[PDB]
């Protein structure tokens, strides 16, 4: 489990733990560190990555990572506005309408190739073939990086369900 | 396990409360 290169992390004192500890003495607000590679997402079209915020012409960046560790246990990451800038970390990828912006959907997907390699092409590969996109973390190896994730309670009893998880303080490189 | 946010996800889920956020912030 070797990490790329291709991914810095912010300065920070979390240490290392896994997603089976983090699934299995309070539901108040985490902040772990993990070990992880990325084996889904969502949405499934690039295109969407960006979604309307403020009309007429406000967008910002919205998506998921299902990401997997080494405990074989799945998490959806979600990266949105700031730190999913961080992530992307491009003065020329800004959120935007991203159907509109054919050539900087490119350079999303070439920048998002340093995190999930051949992923994203595999699942298209799989949609067009009348397949499962889940078929497509098998397929492939994508790469291994350390992600910060923060867990957090939104305001949509109380289980656990209703954690969510953001990443932050990741950059691509 | 199959995971709400693989099929739907909103602006609502993205979400920090203020509290929840200040609790992240000071303990960094």
């Amino acid at each position: 489990n070797e990490i790329t290169a291709h991914v810095i992390n912010e300065p920070a004192s979390l240490k290392l733990t896994t997603i089976s500890t983090i699934l299995h003495n309070l539901l108040k607000p985490r902040k772990h560190r993990l070990r992880v590679q990325v084996v889904d997402f969502w949405p499934k079209s690039l295109t969407q990555f960006a979604v309307l915020s403020q009309p007429p012409s406000s967008y910002v960046w919205m998506f998921a990572l299902l990401v997997r560790d080494v405990s074989n246990v799945t998490l959806p990451v979600i990266f949105f506005d700031s730190d999913a800038a961080e992530l992307i970390n491009s003065s020329k990828i800004q959120p935007c309408n991203l159907a509109d912006h054919p050539q900087m959907t490119l350079q999303l997907k070439e920048r998002l190739f340093l995190i999930w390699g051949n992923l994203e092409e595999r699942i298209q590969h799989h949609i067009s073939k009348g397949e499962s996109p889940t078929l497509a973390a098998e397929d492939v190896e994508t790469p291994w990086f350390d992600i910060y994730v923060k867990e957090y309670i939104p305001v949509i009893s109380l289980t656990f369900l209703q954690k969510r998880w953001r990443g932050f303080g990741t950059k691509i490189v | 396990f199959h995971w709400k946010n693989m099929t739907s996800l909103s602006i609502e889920e993205c979400i920090i409360p203020k509290g929840q956020q200040l609790i992240l912030e000071k303990e960094s």
